[PDB]
């Protein structure tokens, strides 16, 4: 397929690997009783391993010789043949995150620098003002956006101590 | 005052042991040296030059030497297959039988070295094939080696000494050294090609007594001369030649067969002919571009002035700069380390990729040897590169006179430089170790198929441009209807292609999950050791810290406690902490180079692939595994020819972990310590009678972290060359 | 105020000794002496280590270094608030005195001092490296 | 000797003589500023560079500078 | 009558100053014609916690 | 001093004493090779460290494979701590200048001022990660070793 | 009570509460979502 590699569901060696692991859960699972506590957690221990090889291949997932899932990172490659799921859409998904999270702490910071001691502030979390910004950042890439064509994003460079040069 | 040293007062006053090491440290750092002028400098350098060049074709004399003295070059030549060449022959007191006995191989005397340096294939290669002929190369480079020595001392003499303007003659310079240097030097090293290597190649003798009546081709100079230089690439060697022998040789030796020798696995010598002569030309014609006396060329003054950007956003441009490269000979080291130390790399990378030497590949401890070697002596020489950077703009950078230019502004913003190399290192730092201990989490559990593999996809599509099949992309050289597959059908690519695809050479090996984290993780050390430099570099001149750094000079202790303290603030110490990345990063990359060649040399490459995707796989599948034979190399029962290689590997631990010492424990308590044993001397009847001349004391602050430095750094260098030629020669050797 | 003239058979205190005492520099090179008046025998430590008794009335001390010499300075006029002084004695038999140099401690500001080493500009004034190059020697920019 | 110098932005705080371990500066008359006083390095053969003295002085950036030079026996703080 | 107003905000240019383009309250003005009159204090301190330093008259400017 | 100690007893005991009774007598675990191979430094690396960490690095995949785990983080524990022993909080101070640049930059710089630790910190930091890794080490390899043939 | 909800609002106990808080929706979603490899 990709690259070379092949659908998991179609490879070889990815289904031998399944047989492996759910031997080696079934070889501990004879030392014990029918529905003793030990052998109740082996038996779910080995229906999440067929769930997990079931749910890789439905994924179509591409597998190589060593017969494991790889992923497609390319976004070109990733949308053309249907792999947006393993790298670009988590991709989007942990930059909105990152951002929430990055942007959440730069409000509250702008927020204690009007009070009298900001260095109080940060030591001790003011927690009503925290969680009012916590919920207003889910806007974070509009109100982020506005910032930037406004201009109040970034200092001014006359306003930012340099060393001697 | 004691005499030593002579070109410092300051230390010849000293009444301590500091002198005696710091006389020593000093002592090519000419700029520093009492009465020190600008002219004397120079003249100075271009002595010490002679000097340089006189050892190293005296070093390359001994080898040769050596090899026809006690080597079994003559032996090696007739079945390099099945012979390890011989370095040099052991007489060592200290051995026991057992040792004489192991040592003793090869057919040799007495106990003999393993050479692992690759000269053999070279100079067979070069159409070497007896002891005499490396006999006369050995008394022809020792009586070089004299010449250069006595042109040192003859340039030193009252009436031969140039003045200081001739060493910035600029253009001049320029044109000899592209034009003659190398343009010449590489036209007569196509001659050697056509009128030796490639006749000693098919079975026909060359030497200084017939090569004036034996023709290079059957149709002498006249295709040349008549423009019908086709004529020389005709009759090429066919694919069941057999080097060294007239059978199955062809007559060409001019060719563009793209390929490797089907025996040999190497280049063609047809081909190394016709690239040494393209080169020559192009070198030739390029050295005819700056001004001399002649009223023709370029002067690189006007061509900076003119290159500043009409819209001003490199500000003043380039001028200014060619007064700043010509009076600093700190900018032009630093410009001359910086493109030396990349071509260093470059060497290594196609070396092993693309070996020029006959039956090199085959020799597999040779080539691990020859690209561990160069990698760290390319990583040595970058961070001497940037040393010598900060280094310039501590002595020699004169604000006023760069006002606005390039060079000017690279401070203006070095703030950002700096804040982007450390996002850059994060990013890969936690990323490249998280996604490895994840991996390594999950073959814990026994869950190998729950980590994260992501396919070198873009890597993998350049090796399809350049016509790996392998992944299907058909995509340029890899489609046979894209016009570059065509127009080079003709000329090299049957042989390139053919070698591409080739699974058993190191040609564009194929890549995988395990290449794309290791590459990652090479990324972060050029990046994270770049950062260490280039701040030691733009900090260099003053930091809120230390506004005035400029003044106390390149390396200095600190600026004492104050201040929150300052230790390790000098730009010297940016550099000592960036070595330490440096090995770091060339361990990685030789570990990766090391591991990935001994599955193919096995031809298990599916352990590579599937152990390396984790940080277990590596300490168990490549350290663990392969140190079996190495440590055997002696034991309770007896010792083999390895024993040399398992005490040398202890070796590097040893001086590897007196290295701590130094880097860990700081001076002052070791001269409270000393004073004691000052004091027990003084006392001590019969001893007392004796006494020294320079008053003990302790290393001082910047010494201990030189000389940490160096017991860390051998340490690191005779452990691996220990482990890397014992694992691989014991493997196949 | 004038020079004061060390007087070699002045009384020390009761030390036993110890063995951070003087070495063979004090015989080839300098040793230091410091002398102080003591208002009532009283216990103070030695800088070489231990403690000694320090008689009534004028006392002596010598020292292997300078900064000996200044550390009992500072313990005796802070904490019982004396006022010594002590040489420089070379092994010819030469004596050179200083601390107090003008006889005033150089914490309090005398008239009759003459300023030295002294620049009359701020550190960032000073001049690039570059500019004191091939001076002979080894210079910083804030030496011209 | 090291080298010691003390630029015009003293203040006559006189912390960095208080601070000096071996008696290397002092304080003279001055009219550059309030304290009608600045520090003085008269004895610098006697410093030894511990830089207690900048680690004293309160003006930004330093008033008093230290720049370490050649050894000696005094320089060095040798008892021996 | 000569320097910035007591209590008001200037901005530092001294290149070498931990408070380069900075601003800080003026504590008071020498008129005494000495070196350096102006006192300008600061809300963060320098690497030696300091939060205080003179400056000349050119170098400080009012905010903005 | 105490990890050749510790060194010491695991070697002696699993030479000499500990092993299993049989009918001709007791074999030890290691086989008695204390008495021969002790004497030298190469003895120590061959046959100590390197053939009884077989265990622990073969544990994934198993109920031992945590000690794998933690032997290689314990490894690099002890590593990080060197960078807090070579280096000088000099170094360090002005890195931050220009991390702080870019967080002025952005109008995201704290009010509390980062700063570089102080020189003691930084020896003490770097002691505590040293002593952390190290030991962490030998407690990995003991216990996935001793209990994997003890 | 007010100066010891102060308390609470301390920077460690802040982050031992949100960590606390967030390992343990993280530690949630694995247990009703195991093994997510990819989005799908
Ligand atoms: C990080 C850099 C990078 C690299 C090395 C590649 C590499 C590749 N991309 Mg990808 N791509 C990237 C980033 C990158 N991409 C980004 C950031 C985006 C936007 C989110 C895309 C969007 C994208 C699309 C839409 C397509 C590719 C495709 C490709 C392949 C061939 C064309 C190409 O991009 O040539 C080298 C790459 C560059 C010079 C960088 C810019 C590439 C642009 C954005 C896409 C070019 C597409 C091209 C015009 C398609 C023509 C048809 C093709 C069959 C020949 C190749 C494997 C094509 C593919 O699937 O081929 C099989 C394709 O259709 N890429
Ligand atoms: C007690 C231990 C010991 C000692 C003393 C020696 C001694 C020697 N061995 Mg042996 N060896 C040993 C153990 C030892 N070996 C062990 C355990 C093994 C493993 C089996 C070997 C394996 C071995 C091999 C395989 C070889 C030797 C060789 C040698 C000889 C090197 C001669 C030489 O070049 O001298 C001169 C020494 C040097 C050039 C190296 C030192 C370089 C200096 C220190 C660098 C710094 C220079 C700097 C400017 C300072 C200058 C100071 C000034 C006063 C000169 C020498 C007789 C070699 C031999 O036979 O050569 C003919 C050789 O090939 N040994
Ligand atoms: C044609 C005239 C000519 C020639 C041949 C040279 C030659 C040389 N000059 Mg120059 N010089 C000239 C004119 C010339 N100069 C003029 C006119 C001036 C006055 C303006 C100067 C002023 C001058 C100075 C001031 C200095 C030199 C120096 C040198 C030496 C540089 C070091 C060296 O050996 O590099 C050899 C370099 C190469 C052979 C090429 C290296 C780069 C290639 C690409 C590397 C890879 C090649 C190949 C793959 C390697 C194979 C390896 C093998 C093991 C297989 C060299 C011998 C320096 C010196 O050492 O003086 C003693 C020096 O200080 N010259
Ligand atoms: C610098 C290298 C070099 C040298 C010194 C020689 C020398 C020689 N070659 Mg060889 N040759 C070389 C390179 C070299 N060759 C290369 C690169 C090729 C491949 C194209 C060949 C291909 C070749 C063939 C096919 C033949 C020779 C022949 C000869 C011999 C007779 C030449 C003659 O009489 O020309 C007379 C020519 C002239 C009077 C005019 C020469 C004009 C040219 C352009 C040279 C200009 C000067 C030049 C730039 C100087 C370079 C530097 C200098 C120090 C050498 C002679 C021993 C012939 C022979 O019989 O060999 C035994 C012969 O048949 N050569
Ligand atoms: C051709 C390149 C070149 C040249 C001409 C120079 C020249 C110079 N360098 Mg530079 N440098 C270079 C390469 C070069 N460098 C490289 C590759 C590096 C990176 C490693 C550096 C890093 C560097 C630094 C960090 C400094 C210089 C400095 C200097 C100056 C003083 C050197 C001195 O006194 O050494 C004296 C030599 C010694 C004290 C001993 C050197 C040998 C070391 C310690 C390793 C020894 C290993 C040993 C042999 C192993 C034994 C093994 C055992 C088993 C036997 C001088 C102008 C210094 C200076 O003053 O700059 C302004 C300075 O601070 N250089
Ligand atoms: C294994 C040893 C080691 C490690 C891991 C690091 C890591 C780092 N070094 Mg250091 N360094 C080392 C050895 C090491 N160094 C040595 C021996 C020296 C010689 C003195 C130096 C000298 C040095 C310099 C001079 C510089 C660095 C820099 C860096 C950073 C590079 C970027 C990066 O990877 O970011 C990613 C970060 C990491 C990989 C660090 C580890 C992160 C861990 C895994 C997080 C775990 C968190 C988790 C919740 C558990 C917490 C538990 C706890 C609360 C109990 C990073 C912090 C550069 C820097 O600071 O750039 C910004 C830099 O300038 N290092
Ligand atoms: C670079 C770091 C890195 C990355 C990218 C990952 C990524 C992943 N790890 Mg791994 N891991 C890492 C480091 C990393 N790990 C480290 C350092 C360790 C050692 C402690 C582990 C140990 C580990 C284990 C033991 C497991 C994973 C698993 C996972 C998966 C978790 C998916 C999930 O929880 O979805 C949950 C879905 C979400 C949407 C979470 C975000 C929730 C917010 C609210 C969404 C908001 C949207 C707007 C994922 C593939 C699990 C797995 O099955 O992997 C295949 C798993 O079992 N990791
Ligand atoms: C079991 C003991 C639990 C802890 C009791 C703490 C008592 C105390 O100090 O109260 C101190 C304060 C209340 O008591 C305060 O004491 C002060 C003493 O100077 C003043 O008298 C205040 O007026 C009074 O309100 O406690 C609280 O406000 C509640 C603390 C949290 C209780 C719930 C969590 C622990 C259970
Ligand atoms: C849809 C069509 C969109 C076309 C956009 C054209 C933009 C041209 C660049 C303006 C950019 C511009 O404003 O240049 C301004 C500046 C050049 O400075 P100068 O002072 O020399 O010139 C100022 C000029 O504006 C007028 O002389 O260059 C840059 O800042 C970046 C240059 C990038 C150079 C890129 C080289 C080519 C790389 C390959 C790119 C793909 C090929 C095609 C594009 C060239
Ligand atoms: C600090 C400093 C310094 C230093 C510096 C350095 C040390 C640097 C380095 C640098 C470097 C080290 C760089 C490098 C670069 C590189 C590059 C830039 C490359 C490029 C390439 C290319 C472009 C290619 C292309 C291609 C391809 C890819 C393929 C095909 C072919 C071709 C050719 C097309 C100095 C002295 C100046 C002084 C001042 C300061
Ligand atoms: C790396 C290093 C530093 C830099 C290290 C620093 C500044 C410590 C970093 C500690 C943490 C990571 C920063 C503070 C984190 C906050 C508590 C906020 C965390 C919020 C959540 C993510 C938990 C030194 O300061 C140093 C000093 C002296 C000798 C060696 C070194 C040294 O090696
Ligand atoms: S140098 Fe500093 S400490 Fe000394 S008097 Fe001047 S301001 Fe005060």
């Amino acid at each position: 397929d990709i690259a070379g590699l092949t659908p998991c569901s179609e490879s070889k060696a990815y289904a031998k690997l399944e047989k492996k692991e759910l031997k080696t859960l079934e070889k501990r699972l004879k030392q014990y009783e029918a529905d003793s506590a030990p052998a109740v957690a082996l038996k779910a221990t080995m229906e999440r391993t067929k769930a997990r090889f079931a749910n890789y291949a439905k994924a179509g997932l591409l597998c190589g010789n060593d017969g494991l899932p790889h992923l497609i990172a390319d976004p070109g490659l990733a949308l053309k043949y249907g792999h947006a799921g393993e790298v670009f859409i988590p991709t989007f998904g942990f930059l909105y995150v990152a951002g929430y999270i990055g942007y959440v702490g730069r409000q509250y910071l702008i927020a204690v620098k009007g009070e009298a001691k900001p260095t109080d502030k940060e030591i001790i979390i003011d927690v009503p003002l925290a969680t009012k910004l916590a919920w207003q950042g889910a806007g974070w890439p509009l109100a982020a956006v506005q910032e930037l064509q406004r201009g109040t994003l970034l200092e001014k460079e006359e306003n930012i101590t340099v060393s001697p040069r | 005052t004691k005499l030593f040293p002579k070109f410092s007062q300051g230390l010849a006053q000293d009444p301590t042991t500091r002198r005696i090491w710091y006389g020593l440290a000093m002592a090519h750092d000419f700029e520093s040296h009492d009465g020190m002028t600008e002219e004397n400098l120079y003249q100075k350098i271009f002595a010490s030059h002679f000097g340089q060049l006189s050892i190293i074709f005296l070093w390359t004399s001994g080898n040769l030497f050596h090899v026809a003295w006690q080597g079994n070059f003559e032996q090696w030549v007739t079945d390099p297959v099945h012979i390890r060449p011989i370095a040099h022959a052991i007489w060592d007191p200290h051995f026991g039988q057992p040792a004489v006995e192991a040592f003793t191989r090869g057919g040799a005397s007495g106990p003999v070295n393993i050479s692992t340096s690759g000269v053999y294939q070279w100079w067979y290669t070069i159409g070497m094939r007896t002891n005499q002929d490396l006999y006369v190369g050995s008394v022809f480079l020792a009586l070089v080696s004299a010449i250069f020595l006595f042109a040192g001392w003859l340039h030193l003499q009252p009436n031969f000494q140039p003045s200081l303007s001739w060493f910035k003659d600029a253009e001049s310079r320029l044109n000899h050294h592209l034009s003659g240097l190398f343009g010449v030097s590489s036209l007569a090293w196509t001659g050697h090609l056509v009128h030796v290597a490639i006749p000693e190649s098919r079975g026909q003798h060359v030497g200084w007594d017939n090569f004036l009546s034996v023709l290079p081709h059957p149709q002498g100079l006249t295709p040349f001369f008549t423009g019908n230089w086709a004529a020389y690439a005709q009759s090429p060697d066919t694919a069941s030649h057999v080097f060294g022998t007239a059978q199955g040789s062809g007559q060409a030796i001019l060719t563009f067969l793209g390929g490797f020798h089907p025996q040999t696995q190497s280049l063609w010598l047809t081909d190394m002919a016709h690239h040494h002569l393209a080169i020559a030309v192009i070198f030739i014609v390029a050295g005819h571009m700056y001004r001399t006396n002649f009223g023709i060329g370029h002067r690189m003054q006007a061509i900076l002035e003119a290159h500043t950007p009409p819209s001003g956003s490199l500000g003043a441009g380039h001028k200014g700069l060619f007064d700043t490269v010509n009076n600093s000979l700190h900018f032009q080291l630093g410009l001359a380390l910086a493109s030396v130390g990349t071509i260093t790399s470059l060497v290594a990378q196609h070396m092993y990729s693309l070996p020029p030497y006959a039956f090199q590949a085959i020799d597999f401890t040779t080539q691990a040897a020859l690209y561990t070697h160069h990698q760290y002596i390319a990583g040595f020489i970058m961070c001497g590169a940037f040393a010598h950077g900060a280094i310039f703009f501590i002595r020699d950078y004169d604000p006023e006179q760069n006002k606005g230019n390039v060079l000017a502004r690279m401070l203006d913003h070095k703030e950002a430089l700096i804040s982007h190399l450390s996002w850059v290192s994060l990013f890969l730092g936690f990323h490249t170790l998280g996604l490895y201990v994840h991996n390594d989490v999950m073959q814990a559990f026994g869950t190998p198929e729950k980590q994260i593999l992501i396919e070198p996809v873009f890597a993998q599509w350049i090796q399809a441009a350049h016509g790996k099949a392998l992944y299907g992309f058909d995509f340029l050289l890899s489609s046979k209807t894209s016009a570059a597959f065509a127009n080079g059908q003709s000329l090299w690519l049957p042989g390139w292609l053919d070698a591409i695809n080739n699974n058993q050479n190191s040609l564009f090996l194929t890549i995988g999950p395990g290449d794309f984290l290791v590459h990652h993780a090479i990324a972060l050390g050029l990046h994270t050791t770049t950062l260490i430099l280039v701040k030691g570099a733009l900090d260099a001149r003053g930091s809120k810290l230390m506004p005035d750094k400029k003044d106390f000079g390149y390396s200095f202790p600190c600026d004492g406690p104050g201040r929150g303290g300052t230790c390790d603030i000098s730009a010297y110490d940016a550099f000592y902490l960036a070595v330490f990345w440096m090995l770091n990063t060339i361990g990685w990359v030789t570990f990766y180079w090391h591991w990935k060649h001994l599955t193919l040399w096995q031809g298990n490459v599916a352990q590579f692939d599937e152990s390396s995707t984790y940080l277990m796989g590596w300490l168990r599948d490549y350290l663990w595994l392969n140190s079996s034979q190495l440590i055997n190399g002696y034991n309770p029962f007896g010792m083999n020819s390895l024993s040399v290689w398992a005490w040398t590997f202890l070796f590097g631990h040893l001086i590897y972990a007196t290295g701590f010492m130094f880097l860990i424990s700081w001076r002052g308590y070791w001269q409270e310590l000393i004073e004691t044993l000052v004091w027990a001397h003084e006392k001590t009847p019969l001893a007392n009678l004796v006494y020294w001349k320079d008053k003990p004391v302790a290393l001082s602050i910047v010494q201990a972290r030189l000389v940490g430095l160096a017991h860390f750094s051998v340490g690191y260098i005779f452990t691996y060359a220990a482990f890397l030629i014992a694992s691989t020669s014991g493997r196949f050797g | 105020w004038t020079v004061p003239t060390l007087n070699p058979d002045t009384p020390s205190p009761i030390f036993g000794g110890s063995t951070g005492g003087l070495l063979r520099k004090a015989q080839t090179e300098e040793f230091y002496v410091i002398t102080w008046e003591a208002k009532k025998e009283q216990i103070f430590e030695m800088p070489t280590g231990g403690a000694a008794i320090m008689r009534q009335g004028p006392n002596l001390l010598k020292f292997g270094k300078k900064e000996q010499c200044l550390a009992l300075t500072t313990q005796l006029r802070n904490k019982f608030k004396l006022t010594p002084c002590f040489y420089r004695v070379f092994p010819d038999g030469k004596v050179q005195y200083l601390h107090p140099a003008d006889g005033v401690y150089p914490e309090k500001v005398n008239a009759g001092r003459v300023g030295a080493n002294q620049n009359m500009r701020r550190i960032g004034q000073n001049v690039n490296p570059i500019k004191v190059k091939f001076s002979g020697r080894m210079m910083s920019p804030a030496e011209i | 000797a090291h080298i010691v110098k003390i630029y015009d932005t003293c203040i006559g705080c006189t912390q960095c003589v208080r601070a000096c371990p071996l008696d290397v500066l002092e304080m003279v008359p001055w009219d550059g500023c309030k304290a009608s006083q600045m520090a003085s390095a008269p004895r610098t053969e006697d410093c030894v560079g511990c830089k207690r003295c900048e680690t004293a002085c309160p003006t930004d950036f330093l008033s008093v500078r230290v720049y370490l030079g050649s050894e000696s026996t005094r320089s060095m703080g040798l008892s021996y | 009558e000569v320097g910035p107003k007591r209590g008001s905000l200037v901005k530092i240019l001294r290149p070498e100053s931990y408070w380069f383009n900075q601003v800080g309250k003026v504590v008071s003005v020498d008129q005494s014609g000495v070196r350096y009159p102006v006192v300008v204090r600061f809300e963060n301190q320098n690497y030696a916690g300091v939060t205080t330093n003179n400056y000349a008259l050119d170098e400080v400017v009012a905010a903005k | 001093s105490l990890s050749i100690v510790i060194f010491h007893f695991s070697w002696k005991m699993q030479s000499d004493v500990w092993g299993t009774v049989t009918a001709s007598g007791v074999s030890h675990i290691t086989g008695g090779n204390f008495a021969q191979s002790a004497n030298t430094i190469n003895g120590w690396l061959r046959d100590f460290l390197w053939a009884q960490s077989s265990q622990v690095i073969q544990s994934y995949g198993s109920a031992l494979s945590a000690y794998g785990l933690i032997f290689l983080g314990a490894h690099f524990v002890w590593a990080f701590s060197l960078m807090f022993l070579f280096s000088g909080r000099g170094y360090w101070q002005e890195l931050i200048e220009s991390i702080v640049w870019a967080h002025n930059k952005l109008k995201v710089a704290p009010a509390i001022q980062p700063r570089a630790l102080s020189i003691t910190q930084g020896r003490a930091v770097g002691v505590a990660h040293y002593l952390l890794g190290g030991i962490a080490t030998t407690w990995s390899f003991f216990l996935a070793r001793i209990i994997s043939v003890g | 009570m007010k100066d010891f909800t102060t308390y609470l609002s301390t920077a460690p106990v802040i982050a031992t509460i949100w960590f606390t808080f967030t390992a343990g929706l993280l530690i949630e979603i694995n247990r009703y979502f195991p093994d997510p490899l990819v989005f799908s």
